């Protein structure tokens, strides 16, 4: 719930450092 | 047509979010339906992410708990915190992935209708919270160049 948007949030927030 | 951002009205983003779904539910073998390289390249990052995703966590299904009562304000309180404090590229696949996961367990549960919804949910978040950001940012164009290589 609030760990499932953690989740998502943290993951995407890998994926898009890792783009720069 | 070069001039302005692939993509960029409403309009388009519904488009972008019913293939999206369509696809996420074809790779079960669910068959549904309701800016090529911009759909190709979500493809790619959504698939890229839930392999990192998987390897980390257990199935994003398992946190759900659908029922069609309830199923618009989980997806309303997954979305909220996601952008809660801000938008970025990597933020906007997971939110595709989620919507997409949200789709597969309703056709696994058997609420099957529900797939309509939340494609209209996703769409409405698209254009009322994220399209500015979309536009500030580049545009689909931008989500292209930085996604559109395979790694």
């Amino acid at each position: 719930m609030e760990n499932l948007s953690r989740r998502l949030k943290v993951t995407g927030d890998l994926f898009d450092i890792m783009s720069g | 047509g070069s001039m302005a951002h692939a993509g960029r009205t409403g309009y388009d983003n519904r488009e972008i979010v019913m293939k999206y779904i369509h696809y996420k539910l074809s790779q079960r073998g669910y068959e549904w339906d309701a800016s090529e390289v911009v759909h190709l390249t979500l493809r790619q990052a959504g698939d890229d992410f839930s392999r990192r995703y998987r390897r980390d966590f257990a199935e994003m299904s398992s946190q759900l708990h659908l029922t069609p009562f309830t199923a618009r304000g989980r997806f309303a309180t997954v979305v909220e915190e996601l952008f809660r404090d801000g938008v970025n590229w990597g933020r906007i696949v997971a939110f595709f992935e989620f919507g997409g996961v949200m789709c597969v367990e309703s056709v696994n549960r058997e609420m099957s209708p529900l797939v309509d919804n939340i494609a209209l949910w996703m769409t409405e978040y698209l254009n009322r919270h994220l399209h500015t950001w979309i536009q500030d940012n580049g545009g689909w164009d931008a989500f292209v160049e930085l996604y559109g290589p395979s790694m």
